[PDB]
């Protein structure tokens, strides 16, 4: 059984595409502690602690487009 | 798209403040190193006796 569908933010990645063709600067985040991991300066890790960052980003990004935006009727998750 | 370009913008101006900053100091470092140097050269008088001394007076 395969089924063919659709998500529901066809709309909003035309936004996305409309608004974010030139850069803009981001200073509120969901989650900023993804970014400030040290508060102790001259303590540094060796693991890469950084990684998480660009998946927390787009986990937020995802999650607000569907989860914020659902609470308009008929609107799906 | 989006991500990667948002970033880059807020890490702008504290990049170019910083480098405002070094290009000052560079030039700071460039004023501080500047002294005049004053060289000192044997006194004529010594010679004008050295002089007399070979006259034999
Ligand atoms: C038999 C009947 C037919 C069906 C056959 C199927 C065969 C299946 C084989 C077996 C497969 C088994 C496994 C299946 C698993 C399915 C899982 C699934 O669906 O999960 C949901 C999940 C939902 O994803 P989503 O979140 O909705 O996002 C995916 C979207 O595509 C949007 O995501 P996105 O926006 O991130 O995507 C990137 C997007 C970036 O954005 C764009 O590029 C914008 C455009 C988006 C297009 C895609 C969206 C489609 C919207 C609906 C359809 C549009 C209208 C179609 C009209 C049809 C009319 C009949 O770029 C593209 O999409 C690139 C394509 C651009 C095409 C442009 C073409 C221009 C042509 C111009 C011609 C001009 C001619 C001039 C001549 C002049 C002469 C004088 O699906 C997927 O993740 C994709 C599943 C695909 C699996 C592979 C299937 C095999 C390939 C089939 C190809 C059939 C082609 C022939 C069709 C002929 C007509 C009938």
């Amino acid at each position: 059984m395969f089924l063919f569908f659709f998500c529901d933010l066809f709309w909003l990645r035309l936004l996305l595409c409309m608004y974010y063709c030139v850069w803009s600067r981001l200073c509120f985040i969901v989650y900023f502690n993804c970014l400030m991991l040290i508060f102790d300066f001259l303590l540094f890790c060796l693991f890469d602690l950084y990684l998480f960052v660009g998946l927390c980003l787009f986990l937020l990004l995802w999650f607000m487009l569907f989860n914020l935006y659902s609470l308009i009727l008929y609107y799906c998750i | 798209d989006i991500m990667v370009p948002s970033f880059v913008y807020n890490k702008l101006p504290v990049i170019h403040f910083l480098q405002e900053k070094r290009a000052e100091q560079k030039l700071r470092r460039v004023l501080d190193e500047t002294y005049t140097e004053w060289t000192e050269e044997l006194d004529q008088a010594h010679v004008t006796d050295a002089i007399t001394r070979s006259l034999n007076i």
